RNA sequence: GUGAAAUUCUUGGACCGGCGCAAGACGGACCAGAGCGAAAGCAUUUGCCAAGAAUGUUUUCAUUAAUCAAGAACGAAAGUCGGAGGUUCGAAGACGAUCAGAUACCGUCGUAGUUCCGACCAUAAACGAUGCCGACCGGCGAUGCGGCGGCGUUAUUCCCAUGACCCGCCGGGCAGCUUCCGGGAAACCAAAGUCUUUGGGUUCCGGGGGGAGUAUGGUUGCAAAGCUGAAACUUAAAGGAAUUGACGG
């Protein structure tokens, strides 16, 4: 007869030190009564969030997951989970009367995380260019893709989670991508469309608090 | 009596072109003679593009577009009025039809 | 044009045309004297060489056969042979 | 009380509202910033007994209207929106009561977020439900 | 509405004209009494509803041609736009803009190294095609 | 009468034909 | 879910939203009057295996070539047999609609199949409804590949190449626009032209409409059927392209 939503106590969402916005938001959940524990409900809670509500001036075209991993108080504290282009961007991207370049790669942190890492660019069409399309042939396609596995996979293998998530922020992976190919075909719309975990390291508790902390 | 010089449709070097859906009916139409129209629409309607944007919390917020491509059989496309029949020498036209847009 | 001279085209439009197209064929490739660096003989390589010519006396590669025409190295300094 | 949390009140509160707003349905679906909790969820079919008028402007609205004074209820004042159509290897644009659930949301008293296209966009799916003939109408 | 002139009165109207141009005037009342006599028209109706194109062409063409013809207007219209006599040629410039190849063909007709002319800057890019498809 | 239904109604016919010739 | 419905699933938590897992399909948007292949056909990344056109060639052989009865390889889909797998879709079938009836079009399920491996079959509006090789006969702008030239902009570096464009040329392609080349019954076709001014070489193949791709014989196939293939009889038209009218849910 009476509502739950009395039962229901709200929380609060806190994010990695990445980022100089710290409260996403607040969540809900029941009380724990017996072996319905509350802390472990909100464990495995992803937040699709803008990244331009995660930073002061940054881009609002990119999401950030951020699951929970630990809670504590009214504070529930995640970690980053995987990135992703927004929809319409995505969408945008797609352009007729050019090559459209994806990779995907996995790449093994030093932290520990594993990371399948997916970017996408596109061809140029110059200034004075007049001919319609701007087609990039398949070994040129082929020598972009292959440039974009190796030069993704040296810088992010080379550094932890931490410095991988704080170098991708601005997307400058993608700069490096868009400046690299230029001697084969140039690009403009390079980005990492898309990341996501595939291993995590043993949920060291000690390596969430240093990563919310000093 | 042959209609079209290219049997309306976009296929010259080719023997076999892959199959898509009928976005209206599901027909299974070849895709080089399917009509394509691909809209890129507003989220919110014109009429509401005011009530969404005082009601946003953002200072300046720009609203989304869809993007969706359609595919057409040419029943279910002059059914729908996307095209209409045209005269002898009208049909051998293809620059597309204005936008009217002043 | 009807009263075209056929039997005597100006040079520039038998030069455009195809080799075999031409009145009388005339191969489009030549011959060039090649100095590698570092040596003092000249070595033959044809312009159109599909094998990479060897400089004899000094170590370096002359040219590297590509689509069309041999790619010469730079530094090598090459003279045409009686047009 | 007031089956909310102790937010200031300049503060605003996020909620997502879901609308799968499909052809003969129309779902609204505010749920929390995880997803995993749900505030309130009403649908024009249990706002009207017509049964043909389920995806109608009219009764879109009305759920629209429902679940803003649930939300406010509840202490919801801001909302992202996530717009999704029926998706699949079926239509993909949404149908008509997306457009008047949004404009009543909006002029119910309730603030909006970022408003983002969920809608399945397969790679390749499956055979699509109809036959290489369609549907003969 | 409803006051559109048939191919009747009009052409009665310009032919008129055409013949009768000095005996005809800019007043209404004297371009119908003229009409009387120099035609007849057996409605009054038609006398003054062709008397009243009348006035309203010749009220036009009294400054400017029309699709009527005078042989008067064409031969003083010819006097008239004598010229508006520029007290020099427009073709007698001082310095003409003169593109490198075009002075390599005047010295081929040997008419080249002429002072008034003088080389301007060849352009340089060579995109002159507009950029080909829609947009 | 639509050709392909008519060739499959010949199709019919012989085999009933050859029903009969095999029963002899 | 539909035009409206209904069958069907649903307080056992359906649908919706979230985190995951499994399965078998399918490779969107990029994707084009673009590429390749003898056609059928071929679209996620990377590697391996052979193959191929075109371009380049002052390389080699020296007529080794073109088309082809007999014969042979490949050959969409559906179908057959055997073994796996069966997500979706879906012949048959059932039910619910609709209708005067509705063995249907619409909806819900759903068998065979759709997927893979092997073995058959050899058929499509397998279409460009258009044989192959060769020669000649207009113009123009593009596009794909290769090659050759040239103002310039860009990539990095310290120069060239070398890539991205830009302006051309050559050859081989997919095509396009235009033309009183010419043809044709015309529609139209730079081939369907160079045809009473009739002969470049060579295959297949038609002879008014039906009967009829039927009967019979032979041969192939597990079958379904495929290949080859008449006659009696019947008929004054059947057809093609354009024109005008009339009509159109
Ligand atoms: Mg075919
Ligand atoms: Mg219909
Ligand atoms: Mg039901
Ligand atoms: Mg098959
Ligand atoms: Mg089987
Ligand atoms: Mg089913
Ligand atoms: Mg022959
Ligand atoms: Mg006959
Ligand atoms: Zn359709």
């Amino acid at each position: 007869v009476v509502d739950p939503f009395s039962k229901k106590d709200w929380y609060d969402v806190k994010a990695p030190a990445m980022f100089n916005i710290r409260n996403i938001g607040k969540t809900l959940v029941t009380r724990t009564q017996g072996t319905k524990i509350a802390s472990d409900g909100l464990k495995g809670r992803v937040f699709e969030v803008s990244l331009a509500d995660l930073q002061n001036d940054e881009v609002a075209f990119r999401k950030f997951k951020l699951i929970t991993e630990d809670v504590q108080g009214k504070n529930c504290l995640t970690n980053f989970h995987g990135m992703d282009l927004t929809r319409d961007k995505m969408c945008s991207m797609v352009k007729k009367w050019q090559t459209m370049i994806e990779a995907h790669v996995d790449v093994k942190t030093t932290d520990g995380y594993l990371l399948r890492l997916f970017c996408v660019g596109f061809t140029k069409k110059r200034n004075n260019q007049i001919r319609k399309t701007s087609y990039a042939q398949h070994q040129q396609v082929r020598q972009i893709r292959k440039k974009m596995m190796e030069i993704m996979t040296r810088e992010v293998q080379t550094n932890d989670l931490k410095e991988v998530v704080n170098k991708l922020i601005p997307d400058s992976i993608g700069k490096d991508i868009e400046k690299a190919c230029q001697s084969i075909y140039p690009l403009h719309d390079v980005f990492v469309r898309k990341v996501k975990m595939l291993k995590k390291p043993k949920f060291e508790l000690g390596k969430l608090m240093e990563l919310h902390g000093e | 009596t042959k209609k079209r010089r290219n049997n309306g449709r976009a296929k010259k070097g080719r023997g076999h072109v892959q199959p898509i859906r009928c976005t209206n009916c599901a027909r299974c139409v070849p895709k080089d003679k399917a009509i394509k129209k691909f809209v890129i629409r507003n989220i919110v309607e014109a009429a509401a593009v005011r009530d969404i944007s005082e009601a946003s919390v953002f200072d300046a917020y720009v609203l989304p577009k869809l993007y969706v491509k359609l595919h057409y059989c040419v029943s279910c496309a002059i059914h729908s009025k996307v095209v209409r029949n045209r005269s002898r020498e009208a049909r051998k036209d293809r620059t597309p039809p204005p936008r009217f847009r002043p | 044009p009807l009263a075209k001279d056929l039997l005597h085209p100006s040079p520039e439009e038998e030069k455009r045309k195809h080799k075999k197209k031409r009145l009388v064929q005339s191969p489009n490739s030549y011959f060039m004297d090649v100095k590698c660096p570092g040596c003092y003989k000249i070595t033959t390589v044809f312009s159109h060489a599909q094998t990479v010519v060897l400089c004899v006396g000094c170590s370096t590669v002359l040219c590297q056969p590509t689509g069309g025409k041999a790619r010469l190295t730079e530094g090598c300094s090459f003279r045409r042979k009686q047009h | 009380i007031s089956l909310g949390p102790q937010v200031a009140e300049g503060e605003n509160v996020f909620g997502v509202c879901h609308i799968f707003a499909s052809f003969n349905d129309t779902f609204v679906h505010v749920t929390d910033l995880s997803g995993k909790e749900t505030i309130c969820r009403v649908t024009g079919g249990m706002k009207v007994k017509a049964d043909r008028d389920e995806s109608s402007p009219y009764a879109a609205m009305l759920a629209a209207q429902d679940v803003a004074q649930r939300c406010k209820e509840l202490g919801i004042t801001a909302l992202h929106i996530k717009l999704r159509a029926t998706g699949g290897n079926r239509t993909k644009t949404p149908g008509p009561g997306a457009q008047s659930a949004l404009r009543a949301l909006a002029r119910s008293g309730m603030k909006i977020g970022r408003i983002e296209d969920v809608t399945p966009i397969p790679s390749d799916s499956t055979r699509r439900k109809g036959g290489r003939r369609g549907r003969r109408l | 509405m409803g006051r559109v002139r048939t191919k009747t009165v009009k052409k009665a109207a310009r032919v008129i004209i055409e013949k009768y141009y000095t005996r005809l005037g800019n007043d209404f009342h004297t371009n119908k009494r003229v009409c009387e006599e120099i035609a007849i028209i057996p409605s009054k109706k038609l006398r003054n509803k062709i008397a009243g194109y009348v006035t309203h062409l010749m009220k036009r063409i009294q400054r400017g041609p029309v699709r009527g013809i005078s042989i008067k207007l064409q031969e003083e219209e010819r006097e008239r736009r004598d010229n508006y006599v520029p007290e020099v040629s427009a073709l007698d410039q001082e310095i003409i803009e003169v593109d490198p190849d075009t002075k390599e063909m005047l010295k081929l007709l040997d008419f080249g190294s002429l002072s008034n002319l003088q080389v301007t800057q060849p352009t340089v890019g060579m995109n002159f095609k507009t950029p080909r498809g829609p947009v | 009468m639509r050709a392909k239904w008519r060739k499959k109604r010949m199709r019919r016919l012989k085999r009933k034909r050859r029903k009969m010739r095999q029963r002899s």
